[PDB]
């Protein structure tokens, strides 16, 4: 405790009673002449302790600290996701025990985690006899948490693995785990820095916090402590001159990170660990974000006139693509607007990218895959090729992302739905080559040799399927009859007719002659007919026999919600097409005048067919939300109800924070 | 007896093709969310588009408990949907007496559980499960609910 | 470890495998004939077992929880503020070692910070001969934090106390200090648990976590943990069954705040104490906010309906009077719509509120402050005076209050403008009674007849002086003659400048043949006497005359912006008048055409006299806060300033959460 | 060399009636505050009038290093409001050059902290401390403000 260094290299006194050796070297640094003035054995001395502390981020003494460029670099290849390199190095000869030790967190690393633990024990063997100190205390720290990894990673299996595989899936042999029990039964890891030598406890001490489980805990509260600073300026206007309270937070974070990766400690996997990087991304992408829009009146700008920008560099879409889930950052997605920042080092992002993939390639196209390895690498690889969206994708690394996405991801994390909306959030920043829509049309191919199913129904959550991928297709090239679909289309006859669902779906794309072919075949004759016929915009107009099977619905409809009344439990439904016929009403669709014989049944269907006698209390304000551009105009061109949609537009606007209610209220109603 | 006030829940889980049974007495965190919105899609072409209803539409639940349910989860030890059936009730403000019961049903649920809890401390159980609801390509589904409070 | 208990009262089994010691006990609590089947001894055993349990609010068991109400009750005499039963409960004679310790507490409460420790002492030298170590324990313990502070307090004494209280105030004797380093220099904390005896060590382990500060550190993680739950919940839309996170948030702080005031620890004067309450409340009034603005889908009204608004009673009062300070309010009051949230149990509240207010008159009317006291309690005084006004105050204890603020408060913390600022705030909830203008019409003597030397000038960092604290009387009352200023007016016979524009600007309390009185000799008609001249009435309409002065400024401003220009010298003056006289302008007011001579020089004078040629990306979107409602009427009609500023006002909207701007949008600029 | 960046600030303050400086120079937090509000305190007028152009105003300051004097500290040992003077520097982004000096003086301070710190772990000194831009009715006050650059 003597001194005090700050989190940036800098030291100051702080328990000083006597000679400044921190003042004294520092002085020493920048006086070649007193170098000169050592003997060999002390200018060595001196130039071990230059080179490690040049290595450590130390600078000079506060009193003399002018504008300073720390260095940042990772190279562990573990955080690089470099999985084959890894895999290569591991079948190499061992030479030394640092050697092993750093082979050992590579074993852990790749979900082998059965021979870790193995070569472990070996190595805490057959660690003394070269007198070490470091390398057993760590060895023991990793081993009792690769520990804790397993038996969660049993008991989790157990528990949901079950039902989430659908096969017990028993990656450790039983005897490994009666062992591992048995060993570390009694271990409670408080006291592995009070049991070591004195010699130990003299020279490592520094180490000590990695014990306890007080290591993440120090480090949490200053995290806390500095959000609670940057929330408070955040609201007050303030400008903060030199380091502001956020970059600390870069500092200790990149710091941290460089501490738990390159002395190839475990602990980088544990969900406590992620918390840490959350908060702290989070908070410096509110910043960024704050900065970005706010007033000065003359000095504002005058004060730190330039910024950081938030330049998003490689090591940050690493921690973003690693220790995030999807739900955590659709939260961030609301709030800050991210399409606004910059994306720097548009190439090594790419090979991130592309060595992901190609891991998910290797993995799912041999039969083999460690399922202790899918465990862990599962989230990543949503994460990044979620956060893809605002990279300026080059040609190959687009090609191969398409590929893997679409072909060897599992359908259980990945269903048919919000394959959609991972590969159509792809193309919003970039384009559609052919390469791609090659791609995209053999995705095509292999459902046509999938069509063919008894009892398949392409079970989704989002309600869109391979037909969107093709309407995807044609939206951006309109003109591109599909060639192999024909082919699957001709050869079909009436009598299997599963396959009508999907091709009646695709008459998007298909050959004139296929068009015919579709024209004797098919029927039309419920009402998922005639939503899917004009989803495509075939139907033009409607016949008063369409009309009539419309209004049998609406009977149908009718003789039940009497009973339900009379039953008295209420319902909803989930593609309400009541709401529809509703749109159909007001927007001239249909002019029929029986519709209004079906009053009263649903909030949104009142609200449409009569503005006359309808009160505006059951108004559900997400309405307005699933309305499209030509019928919030017309809505917004009547008189009758105008004002009404426009107070309870204007009271959520001022209540609330969702800045989509702030676009529609000014871009239509005003 | 100040201050503070809480309730209770139940939730029952069934795997379709039969009546198999497992289920969670209490949900404490239970967080439900709904959600609808709407980015961008449509040719923008063909002058009258005659419809227009895309909503998407997902729901997101959540359970704890420690109930896996005693016997076929051993039976298994050594894919056919895992619909839910929440049920509860509600009482009128009035009077608070218990009056009404609620139960709420999906048909087709999807477990996606993120299996990389692993965490640093021995925790009290608590192994969070989180559903998806899910829907063929047919009609219905989601959200029906069925409502007491019969006086 | 062998069992979890969650805090909303349950026992839930984590680590037994025998027998359940813990569920047969409720097993009898619930039963009746099992009780009776005991012995006596036992019997009297369970119901000391009974006692306790009830005490500390375990009710029952997971497997039959059903609705619970969990009670909070704090007894301790300080958390309570009653200080003046302090004094009384000290000046007798102790008949046993726990009172010892109780006054050893209390002292350290009211700021006798040396008296204290002499009592310690006297604690820990007598506690040993018995066999009860708690009491030594806890009585080191807080002899250590009394040491800390006396440390603190002295350093910082030293330090910034010569400039912070206009003198050198020197509570504590040398020989004090000098006994107080010598004893402490070789005593560190976290062996002390260490130290005690095996027995001590064994049974009373539930006290380890006080020996350091880490208590501290895994409360606050788990607020972390809670407070990023309960903003991802905010996010999403999301709705919670059973026991939301922020019930266990509010059971937390209240578990706490028990713990460490009912066992007379010291800890709760110290800052980190002081955050964790801090973020626990303002979490909590967040979430509220939050609840009333929900938009409501399908499921609210059936589960909750009628909604059950967080209701703010006098405990809860209490911990944000005591614990925050004056801008971390301001912080919430502009994102936090605390005028809607229900102040319940405001009897108590009143009684409390007295209590603050007749103290501070006890305190600075004795000729003695105890500056070690005024530490703890000036900042809590402000704060409690500040929340007073969302509250209902009755007229006595209204009276009280008023007149504790504005005599007795001390000049150095509340400037003359600030004061002004709390009395009005104060006004809201209450209206004005002739008993409150009694006191401020005192008020306003009083420091009339102390504004009659030739230094005594004043201060205000809102350049208020008595101009708006006459316009707070007149708000409200319509004929004050205020015969004592007429008094002073009818006796002032010359040559007292000071005088003269003193009461010059309070015009509009005078008398009518004051006034008359008063007009002769009255400052002439200098810029600044004209428009405080205006400000009081007097001046209806500009005559030539006022505008040839108006001239005379704008060409002293036009050289000094030469020679300003020359030096490069910018200036921001609180008494900027450039930016009126272009309202003036634009309203017609000023007729004179030379005006626009005066083009260039500051951004607000272009802005309104001359529209046309106005640069508006000079434009701050600031100003329009500064503009009352007539002029952003007048604003929204000439042509030159409609198709610009609407933009502007769109940008910021949509780039912040200002509301304000929203309102100027909204209900006038549409 | 890969991305953090950083500066320097300077912070002096003054006593009126004297050439005396007795303060620090370094400020590490320098977090600096300006705000404008309105409210309805002139909720009613007698109109026909102009103006007043309130807008309240205010400025927050603060630093933090310490280190105040000893030999004006040893004469203050044994209330003219003082005055603060800021000083920084300034570059031109394209050349990136030392070519300015930002001026920045404040005539009316009144420092007020909260003179309880009390922090359970005792800290590395660095008794951070606040001010208030004072002002009196006379005129100027707040701020004025030079820069350099005259290349």
């Amino acid at each position: 405790y003597d001194y005090h260094f700050e989190v940036n290299g800098t030291v100051v006194r702080h328990k000083n009673k006597g000679f400044g050796y921190m003042e004294r070297f520092f002085e020493l640094k920048e006086s070649c002449d007193e170098r000169s003035k050592l003997s060999k054995k002390q200018y060595e001395r001196f130039n071990a302790l230059f080179n490690f502390f040049e290595k450590n981020g130390v600078i000079c003494m506060a009193k003399d600290a002018g504008t300073l460029n720390t260095s940042i670099e990772i190279n562990s290849l573990a955080y690089h996701g470099k999985y084959d390199v890894m895999k290569k190095f591991i079948e190499e000869q061992s030479v030394s025990i640092e050697d092993d030790y750093k082979k050992a967190f590579f074993l852990a690393c790749l979900g082998r985690w059965e021979e870790s633990y193995d070569l472990y024990s070996n190595i805490i063997l057959n660690s003394i006899d070269e007198s070490n100190g470091c390398v057993y205390y760590l060895s023991q720290i990793n081993r009792y948490r690769i520990y804790q990894s397993i038996t969660q990673a049993v008991t989790q299996f157990n528990g949901l693995g079950l039902l989430t595989f659908g096969r017990h899936y028993k990656p450790f042999t039983d005897e490994f785990l009666a062992r591992i029990e048995r060993e570390m039964t009694n271990f409670n890891i408080d006291d592995l820095f009070n049991g070591m030598p004195f010699e130990f406890q003299k020279k490592y001490k520094i180490l000590e916090f990695l014990s306890d489980n007080q290591f993440l805990y120090d480090d949490t509260v200053k995290l806390f402590e500095l959000t609670n600073k940057v929330r408070s300026e955040m609201s007050e206007g303030s400008y903060s001159f030199g380091m502001s309270s956020d970059i600390v937070v870069l500092l200790r974070l990149y710091d941290n990170l460089r501490f738990l990766y390159e002395n190839c400690l475990w602990s980088v996997s544990f969900h406590e660990f992620h918390q840490y990087i959350r908060n702290s991304m989070s908070l410096l992408i509110e910043k960024a974000e704050y900065e970005r829009t706010r007033d000065i009146d003359e000095l504002g700008f005058s004060f730190f006139g330039k910024k950081s920008g938030f330049f998003m560099e490689y090591y940050d879409f690493v921690n973003i693509s690693r220790h995030f889930k999807i739900d955590d950052i659709k939260n961030l997605e609301r709030s800050c607007s991210i399409d606004k920042i910059r994306f720097g080092e548009q190439e090594k992002i790419e090979e991130y990218l592309v060595g992901i993939a190609e891991e998910i390639t290797k993995q799912f196209s041999a039969n083999g895959m460690n399922v202790v390895f899918y465990t862990q690498f599962i989230s990543e690889a949503k994460a990044a090729l979620y956060f893809a969206k605002y990279v300026k994708l080059s040609e190959e690394g687009l090609g191969k992302i398409v590929k893997a996405l679409l072909f060897y991801f599992p359908e259980r994390d990945l269903d048919i739905g919000k394959r959609y909306v991972w590969l159509e959030r792809l193309t919003k920043c970039n384009e559609l080559p052919k390469s791609i829509i090659s791609i995209i049309d053999d995705f095509l191919v292999l459902q046509a040799e999938k069509h063919i199913d008894q009892n398949y129904s392409e079970v989704s959550s989002n309600g869109l399927y391979s037909r969107d991928y093709g309407a995807l297709i044609k939206h951006f090239e309109k003109n591109f009859i599909s060639k192999r679909l024909s082919e699957i289309t001709l050869c079909l006859t009436q009598d299997k007719q599963k396959q009508i669902d999907f091709l009646f779906k695709l008459l998007p794309l298909l050959s004139t002659n296929a068009k015919s072919h579709l024209l004797s075949f098919k029927s039309v004759e419920n009402i998922n007919d005639l939503m899917n016929g004009i989803r495509i915009g075939l139907i033009d107009e409607f016949t008063p026999e369409h009309e009539e099977l419309i209004i049998e619905y609406l009977e149908t409809r009718k003789v039940n919600y009497i009973v339900e009344k009379e039953k008295g439990i209420q319902t909803f439904s989930s593609n309400d097409y009541m709401s529809t016929f509703g749109i159909w009403y007001f927007l001239e669709e249909i002019n029929n005048s029986k519709m209004e014989e079906f009053i009263g049944m649903d909030d949104q269907y009142d609200f449409f067919v009569d503005p006359e006698n309808f009160d505006y209390k059951k108004f559900i304000p997400s309405w307005l939300k699933n309305y499209n551009d030509k019928l919030l105009g017309k809505i917004a061109g009547n008189k009758h109800m105008k004002h009404h949609v426009i107070e309870v537009l204007k009271e959520r606007v001022k209540n609330s924070n969702d800045k989509r209610y702030l676009e529609i209220l000014m871009n239509y109603f005003i | 007896m100040k201050t503070v006030i809480q309730d209770t829940a139940d939730v029952y889980f069934k795997r379709k093709s039969d009546g198999k049974l497992v289920f969670t007495a209490e949900a404490q965190t239970a967080s439900f969310s709904q959600a609808i919105s709407e980015e961008k899609l449509r040719g923008g072409i063909g002058n009258k588009p005659l419809y227009i209803l895309k909503s998407e539409k997902e729901i997101n639940l959540t359970v704890k408990n420690a109930f896996f349910d005693l016997e076929w989860l051993a039976m298994t030890q050594g894919s056919e949907r895992y619909e839910v059936e929440y049920r509860t009730i509600a009482y009128n403000p009035d009077t608070e007496e218990v009056y009404s019961d609620i139960y709420i049903q999906f048909p087709n649920v999807s477990p996606s559980g993120e299996f990389e809890m692993s965490l640093e401390n021995g925790n009290a159980l608590a192994p969070e499960i989180k559903f998806e609801a899910l829907a063929d390509t047919d009609t219905d589904e989601m959200a029906v609910v069925i409502e007491a409070s019969r006086d």
